[PDB]
C-alpha cells in the first residue's frame, strides 16, 4: 500500500518533511520514494511536526543525510535500530525534546558523527559504549539532562572532541583530565567537588558547583578559567595555569590571597575574587605586572593599603563592601574605575587619596554615615590620629558586651548541690553538638551571630534565611518562565503572521496571471485593429 | 542566749549570734547605747543587717561584719555617724554607706554597685576581688576626696579618669590592676598621685591621657598589650619604679618617648634590675632586641595585624592563644585565691557549719534557677525545630532522631530544594534562548516574505502600465477606424 507517506521540500535545508505526527501506538510510516535511491537529499529537518518515537523508517529509506535536524519535536523515544543505516550522518541535533534513554548502540553505526547535540533532554545515563564509535566526534553537547556520572571509559575512542558541553545536569563525578584533545567545556551547575583539568583546554567553565580540589597536569593553554560559585579555600593550585588570561573565584569560601600562586602568570589580566571571605591580602610582594582589573568587593578587608604596588597599576580596582580604613595611590596610577564606597574610612587617608584620583573614576558614593562620620569626597569617613588603634578599640568594645556574658543538713546541701551541678553539666553535654552545628551554619550562610539572642534565635536566623532564599529563588524562575513562555507566543505569532504574507504572497501571483492574460488578449485585439487599417 | 556579748571599754564584741537571734543581742545593748564606739560582729553567720536595728547606736563609729555570709544589699547609708566599716569576706552585691565613711573594707565579696552620701572627710575605699564593671558602679559620692583606692581583680574594662575628677586632690593610690582594662582615656591633674597601678589588664595604647598621672612616683602597665606609647608625655623627676615587662612594643616608640623623658629610661633599667636581677627584660623570643630595658620590635603595623587576626575568626568558615588564654586565667584565679588568703579571718567549726548551711542554701538555689533557664533553652529549640520540619518535606528515619540529627536533615533538604530550583529555573533560560533563536529566524523569514511581497507589488504595477499603454494604442486606432 504505502498510506502514510511523507516527501522532501527543498526550501538552508534541501529536505523539509511537513505535517508528520507520529505516536506510541502508529505501526506503520513510508518516508519518500520507495526506491530508497531517489531519496538522497543530505540536509533533514521537520516542520509542524511531533514524532513521540524517532522511527526506523525514516534513515531505513534516507541513507545519504550528513545534517539531521531533529529538534524540537517531542521525541521520547528513539527505536532501537532507527540508525542502522547512518553512516553518513556527520551532524545530528536533537536537542529540545523528552528523550529519556538512548539504546546502548544507538551510534554503532554512524563513524563520521562530529557534532551532536543531545541537550535539554531526560538522560540519566549514559550505556557503556555510547560513543566507543564515533571517533570523529568534534563536538558534543547534553547541558540540559539529569546525569549524574559520566564513565571514565566514555570518551576514549573520541580523540578529537574540542568542544564539551554538560552544562546543568546532576553530576557527581566527570573526569575532563582523560580527554586531553578538549578545547572549551562547560561542566557549569552540576555537583561536582573535585576537577581534573585537562592538558590543553583553553576556556573552562567549572561555575556553580562544590570544588574544593583542583588536579590536572601543568597547563600553559588555558586561558578562561571560570570558577565563580564553589568550595575553594586555597589558591595554590593556580600555580599549574601560568597561561590565564582571566580566572573567576568569586563567591567561594577564600580568606587570603598571596602572591605567591601567582608568581608563573606571564598575562594574567582579569582577577576576579568577589564575595569570598577575605580578610587579608598580600599582592605586593611579588605584583602581577599584567593584571587589568581586581575585584575584591564583598570581603572582609580591612588593612590593603602596602597594596599599593598592584593598585598603581591597575585598570580596573573594585573594593567596595570591605572594611578598609585607608588606601594609597601614586600620582602616576593609571586606574580609569574604582569603587570605594561602603568600608570603614580614615578621613586623613580620603584627602590625601582624592588629590591623586577623583571622579568619575571612582565610581561609586556613600549615602548616609554612622554617628561618628561624615562625608568627604562622596564616602563616609572618621577623624582620627590612630585609625587603626580606633578600629581595633571599637571591634573590642561590640564584643566585650558579649563576654561580660546534726549537720545533717548540710550534708544533705552538699549532695543536694553536686547532685544539680552534675544536672547541669549533663544539660550542657547533651546539646552540645547542636550548638556547635548551629555555629557551623550561620557560618555557612554567611549571617551575623547575636552573641546575646537566646540559642532557638540563632536557629531561627538559619531558618529564616533559607526561607527566603528559597522564595526568592522561585520568584526568580517563576519569572524566566514566564519570559520563555512569552518569547514562545511571540514565535507562534510570528509564524501566523507569516503564513499571512504567504498566502498575500499567493494572491498577488494568481493576479498576474490574470492580468498577463489580459495582456495577451488585448495584445491581440491591438493586432487584428491593425491588420483593419492595413 | 546562747550568744556572747564582750565589752573591752567602749568596744564591743557579739559572738555565737545568728540572723535570728541579732535583733535581740542588740537591743540587750540599748542601755548602754551611748557607749557602743565600735561594734564587731565578724565571723558569725549573719546573712542580713538591719540598719534600722542599729540606728540607736548613735555614737558607732566602727562596725565589722567581716567573714559573715551576708547576701544582696547592704544598706548602712543611715548610720550617719559610722565612719569605719569592715565586711571583707561576704558576698554582698551592693553597698550603701553613709557621710562619715572615711574607710571601707569591703574585699572578696560579690559587690557591683556602692553608693556613698555626700561628705567632706578623705575616703579609702578597698574592693579588691569584687565585680565592679565601671567606675560609674560607685556613686558620684564614692569618688569624692578618695584618697586610696583599691579596685584590684575587678572586671572593669575602660578607665575614664574624669570620673574621678573629685579627688583630684586627695588621690595617692589607684590600683586597677587585674581587670581586662583595654582603654583608658581623660586628662585630670592628680596632684596627690604617688601610686597607679595597671599591671595584668589588656592596654594597647599609652595615651595623652596618661599626663594624669606624670606626678607618680611608682607605675605598672606589666603585663598588658602595649606596642606604642604617647611621645608627648612628660614625666616628673619624681618617678622612681616603671615597670613595662610584658608588653609588646614597636621600637619607635621606646625612642620617641625616651627622647623627651630621658631620665626614664634609667629609671627603667633600675626598676627590672630591682625587680628581676638583671637590667633587661627577658623577652620571650632571644632574636628580639630591646630598646634600654624593654623588648621591642620594629613593626609593620602591630595594630591593623591584631584586628585582622580577630576578622578572621569572626569569619572564617570553620569555627595557641588557647594557651596564651588559659594560663592568662589561672594568673589570676592564683591572684584571687593569694587574695582570698591574705584577708582570710578565723572562725570556730561549729560556725563554719553554720556558715555553709546559708552558702548551700545559695548554690542549690542559683543551680535551680540555672537548670531551669537550660530546660527552657531546650524545649524552646524543640518547639523550633517542630516548626521548621513542618514546612518542608524531610526523607522518613527509621531511627528516633536528636535536634543535632533534625537540624542537619532540614539544612541538607533547603539545600535539595534550592538545587532542584536552580535547574528549574536554568532550563526556562534555555527556553527563552530556543524560542528566541527561532525568533530570530521566523523575523527573517519575514523579510524574506515582505520584501518577496514589495516586489510582486511593484511587479503588477509593471504589467498594469503595460496593459495600459495598450488600452489606449486600441482606443486610438478605434478612433482612426470606424
Ligand atoms: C556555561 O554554561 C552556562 C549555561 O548554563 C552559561 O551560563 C549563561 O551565561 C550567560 C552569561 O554569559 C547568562 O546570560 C547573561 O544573562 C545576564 C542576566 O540577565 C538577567 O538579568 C538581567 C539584569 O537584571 C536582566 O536584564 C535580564 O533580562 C534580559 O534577558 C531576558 C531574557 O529572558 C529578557 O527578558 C530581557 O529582554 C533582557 O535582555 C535577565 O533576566 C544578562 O544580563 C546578559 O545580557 C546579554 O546582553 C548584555 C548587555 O550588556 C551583553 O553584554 C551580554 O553579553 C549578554 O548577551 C547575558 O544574557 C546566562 O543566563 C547563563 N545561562 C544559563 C542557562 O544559566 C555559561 O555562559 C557557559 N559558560 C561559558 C564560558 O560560555
Ligand atoms: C567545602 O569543603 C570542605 C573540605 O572538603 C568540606 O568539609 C568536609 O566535608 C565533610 C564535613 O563537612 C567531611 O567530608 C570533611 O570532614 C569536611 N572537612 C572539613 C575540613 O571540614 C565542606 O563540606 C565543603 N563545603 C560544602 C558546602 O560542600
Ligand atoms: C574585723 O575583724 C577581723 C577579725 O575577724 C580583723 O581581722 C584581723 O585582721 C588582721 C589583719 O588586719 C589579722 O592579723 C588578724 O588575724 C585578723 N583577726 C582574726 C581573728 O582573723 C579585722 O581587722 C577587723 N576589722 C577592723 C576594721 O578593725
Ligand atoms: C553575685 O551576683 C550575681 C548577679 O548580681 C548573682 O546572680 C543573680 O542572682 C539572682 C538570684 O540567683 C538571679 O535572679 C539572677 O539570674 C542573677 N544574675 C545573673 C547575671 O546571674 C549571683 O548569684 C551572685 N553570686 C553569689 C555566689 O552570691
Ligand atoms: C492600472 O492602472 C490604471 C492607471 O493608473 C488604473 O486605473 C485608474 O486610473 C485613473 C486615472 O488616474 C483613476 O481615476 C483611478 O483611480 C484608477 N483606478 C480605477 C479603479 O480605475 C487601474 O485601476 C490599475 N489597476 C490596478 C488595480 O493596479
Ligand atoms: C500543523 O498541523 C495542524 C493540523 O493540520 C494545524 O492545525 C496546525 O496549525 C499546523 N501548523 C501550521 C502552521 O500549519
Ligand atoms: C568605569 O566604571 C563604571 C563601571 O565599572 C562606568 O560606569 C564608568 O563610567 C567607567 N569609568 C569612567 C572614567 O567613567
Amino acid at each position: 500500500p504505502r498510506q502514510p507517506e511523507y516527501k522532501c521540500i527543498d526550501s538552508q535545508y534541501d529536505c523539509v518533511f511537513y505535517d508528520v505526527h507520529i505516536d506510541m501506538q502508529t505501526q506503520d510510516v513510508y518516508f519518500g520514494f520507495e526506491d530508497i535511491t531517489l531519496n538522497n537529499q543530505k540536509i533533514v529537518t521537520f516542520k509542524n511536526s511531533t514524532m513521540r518515537k524517532l522511527p526506523a523508517a525514516l534513515l531505513d529509506s534516507f541513507r545519504q543525510v550528513e545534517l539531521l535536524n531533529l529538534n524540537d519535536l517531542q521525541i521520547e523515544e528513539i527505536d532501537t535500530y532507527a540508525f542502522a543505516y547512518a553512516h553518513t550522518i556527520q551532524k545530528l541535533y536533537m536537542g529540545f525534546n523528552a528523550i529519556r534513554y538512548l539504546p546502548p548502540h544507538v551510534f554503532q553505526n554512524v563513524p563520521l558523527l562530529t557534532v551532536l547535540v543531545l541537550e535539554r533532554n531526560d538522560l540519566s545515563s549514559l550505556p557503556r559504549g555510547i560513543f566507543h564509535n564515533t571517533p570523529k566526534l568534534t563536538t558534543l553537547s547534553m547541558s540540559n539532562n539529569n546525569l549524574e556520572r559520566i564513565e571514565d571509559d566514555t570518551f576514549q575512542a573520541t580523540t578529537s572532541l574540542q568542544n564539551l558541553q554538560l552544562s546543568s545536569n546532576r553530576l557527581t563525578h566527570v573526569d575532563l583530565s582523560l580527554i586531553p584533545s578538549l578545547f572549551h567545556a562547560n561542566v557549569s551547575y552540576n555537583l561536582l567537588s573535585t576537577l581534573a583539568i585537562p592538558i590543553a583546554v583553553e576556556e573552562l567553565d567549572a561555575s556553580h558547583n562544590s570544588i574544593n580540589v583542583v588536579r590536572g597536569p601543568v597547563n600553559v593553554e588555558l586561558t578562561i578559567l571560570k570558577l565563580q560559585h564553589n568550595n575553594l579555600t586555597d589558591t595554590a593550585w593556580l600555580l599549574n595555569y601560568p597561561g590565564l588570561v582571566e580566572v573567576d573565584l568569586s563567591y567561594n569560601e577564600l580568606e587570603k590571597i598571596m602572591y605567591h600562586p601567582f608568581v608563573k602568570m606571564q598575562r594574567l589580566e582579569r582577577l576576579y575574587i568577589s564575595n569570598n571571605r577575605l580578610v587579608a591580602l598580600n599582592l605586593y610582594g611579588q605584583p602581577i605586572p599584567t593584571l587589568k582589573v581586581l575585584d575584591l568587593s564583598h570581603n572582609h578587608l580591612l588593612h590593603v593599603e602596602r597594596n599599593q604596588p598592584q593598585f598603581d597599576r591597575l585598570e580596573n580596582l573594585y573594593l567596595d563592601h570591605n572594611s578598609i580604613v585607608t588606601l594609597k595611590l601614586s600620582t602616576h596610577h593609571t586606574l580609569k574605575n574604582l569603587t570605594l564606597s561602603h568600608n570603614d574610612w580614615d578621613c586623613n587617608s580620603l584627602r590625601a587619596l582624592f588629590r591623586n584620583v577623583a571622579r568619575p573614576a571612582v565610581d561609586d558614593a556613600d549615602q548616609h554615615c554612622k554617628i561618628d562620620y561624615q562625608l568627604e569626597h562622596g564616602l563616609c569617613c572618621k577623624e582620627s590620629d590612630k585609625p587603626y588603634l580606633d578600629r581595633l578599640l571599637q571591634y573590642i568594645a561590640l564584643t566585650s558586651v558579649v563576654e561580660k556574658v546534726l549537720e545533717a543538713e548540710v550534708n544533705e546541701l552538699r549532695a543536694e548541690v553536686q547532685q544539680l551541678t552534675n544536672e547541669q553539666i549533663q544539660q550542657e553535654q547533651l546539646l552540645q553538638g547542636l550548638h556547635a552545628e548551629i555555629d557551623t551554619n550561620l557560618r555557612r550562610y554567611r549571617l551575623p551571630k547575636d552573641g546575646l539572642a537566646r540559642s532557638s534565635d540563632n536557629l531561627n536566623k538559619v531558618f529564616t534565611h533559607l526561607k527566603e532564599r528559597q522564595a526568592f529563588k522561585l520568584r526568580e524562575t517563576q519569572a524566566r518562565r514566564t519570559e520563555a513562555d512569552a518569547k514562545q507566543k511571540e514565535t507562534e505569532d510570528l509564524e501566523q503572521e507569516n503564513i499571512a504574507l504567504e498566502k498575500q504572497l499567493d494572491n498577488k501571483r494568481a493576479k498576474q496571471a490574470e492580468l498577463r492574460q489580459e495582456t495577451s488578449l488585448k495584445r491581440q485585439k491591438v493586432k487584428q485593429l491593425e491588420a483593419k487599417k492595413n | 542566749a546562747i550568744h556572747e556579748i564582750k565589752q573591752n571599754g567602749n568596744r564591743y564584741k557579739i559572738e555565737k549570734v545568728t540572723d535570728s537571734s541579732l535583733k535581740q543581742a542588740l537591743a540587750s545593748l540599748r542601755q548602754s547605747a551611748w557607749n557602743v564606739k565600735e561594734l564587731d560582729l565578724s565571723g558569725n553567720p549573719l546573712s542580713q543587717i538591719s540598719a534600722a536595728d542599729l540606728a540607736p547606736f548613735t555614737k558607732l563609729e566602727l562596725l565589722n561584719l567581716s567573714s559573715n555570709v551576708l547576701y544582696e544589699t547592704l544598706d548602712l547609708e543611715s548610720l550617719s555617724t559610722l565612719r569605719t566599716l569592715d565586711l571583707n569576706n561576704n558576698y554582698v552585691q551592693e553597698l550603701l554607706v553613709g557621710p562619715s565613711i572615711e574607710t571601707l573594707h569591703a574585699a572578696n565579696n560579690n559587690i557591683s554597685r556602692v553608693s556613698c552620701s555626700r561628705g567632706q572627710g578623705k575616703k579609702n575605699i578597698y574592693l579588691a576581688n569584687n565585680k565592679i564593671t565601671m567606675l560609674r558602679d560607685l556613686d558620684e559620692g564614692c569618688r569624692s576626696r578618695v584618697q586610696y583606692l583599691d579596685l584590684k581583680l575587678n572586671e572593669i574594662d575602660t578607665v575614664n579618669f574624669a570620673e574621678l575628677a573629685a579627688s583630684s586632690d586627695t588621690l595617692e593610690h589607684l590600683n586597677l590592676q587585674y581587670n581586662f582594662i583595654y582603654d583608658v582615656k581623660g586628662q585630670v591633674v592628680f596632684a596627690k598621685l604617688k601610686t597607679l597601678d595597671l599591671s595584668s589588664n589588656k592596654l594597647a595604647f599609652m595615651g595623652p591621657e596618661f599626663q594624669s598621672a606624670a606626678g607618680v612616683t611608682w607605675i605598672s602597665l606589666r603585663n598588658n598589650k602595649l606596642v606604642l606609647i604617647e611621645k608627648a608625655l612628660r614625666f616628673s623627676q619624681n618617678l622612681e619604679h616603671f615597670d613595662l615587662r610584658g608588653n609588646g612594643f614597636h621600637c619607635g616608640t621606646l625612642r620617641d618617648f625616651f627622647s623627651k623623658n630621658q631620665r626614664v629610661q634609667t629609671v627603667a633599667k633600675q626598676t627590672v634590675k630591682k625587680l628581676t636581677g638583671q637590667n633587661e627584660e627577658e623577652c620571650t623570643v632571644p632574636t628580639l632586641g630591646h630598646y634600654g630595658a624593654y623588648c621591642c620590635e620594629d613593626l609593620p603595623a602591630p595594630f591593623a595585624d591584631r584586628l585582622i587576626a580577630l576578622k578572621r575568626k569572626e569569619h572564617a568558615l570553620l569555627s595557641t592563644e588557647r594557651l596564651e588564654c588559659e594560663r592568662e586565667n589561672q594568673a589570676r584565679q592564683r591572684e584571687i585565691d593569694a587574695l582570698k588568703e591574705q584577708y582570710r579571718t578565723v572562725i570556730d567549726q561549729v560556725t563554719l557549719r553554720k556558715q555553709a548551711k546559708i552558702t548551700l542554701e545559695q548554690k542549690k538555689k542559683a543551680l535551680d534557677e540555672q537548670v531551669s533557664n537550660g530546660r527552657r533553652a531546650h524545649a524552646e529549640l524543640d518547639g523550633t525545630l517542630q516548626q521548621a520540619v513542618g514546612q518542608i518535606e524531610l526523607q522518613h528515619a527509621t531511627e528516633e532522631q536528636s535536634p543535632l540529627q533534625l537540624l542537619r536533615a532540614i539544612v541538607k533538604r533547603y539545600e535539595e530544594m534550592y538545587v532542584e530550583q536552580q535547574s528549574v529555573q536554568n532550563n526556562a533560560i534555555r527556553d527563552w534562548d530556543m524560542y528566541q533563536h527561532k525568533e530570530t529566524q521566523l523575523a527573517e523569514e519575514n523579510a524574506r516574505l515582505k520584501k518577496l511581497n514589495g516586489e510582486a507589488d511593484l511587479a503588477l504595477a509593471s504589467a498594469n502600465a503595460t496593459l495600459q499603454e495598450l488600452v489606449v494604442r486600441e482606443q486610438n486606432l478605434a478612433s482612426q477606424l470606424g
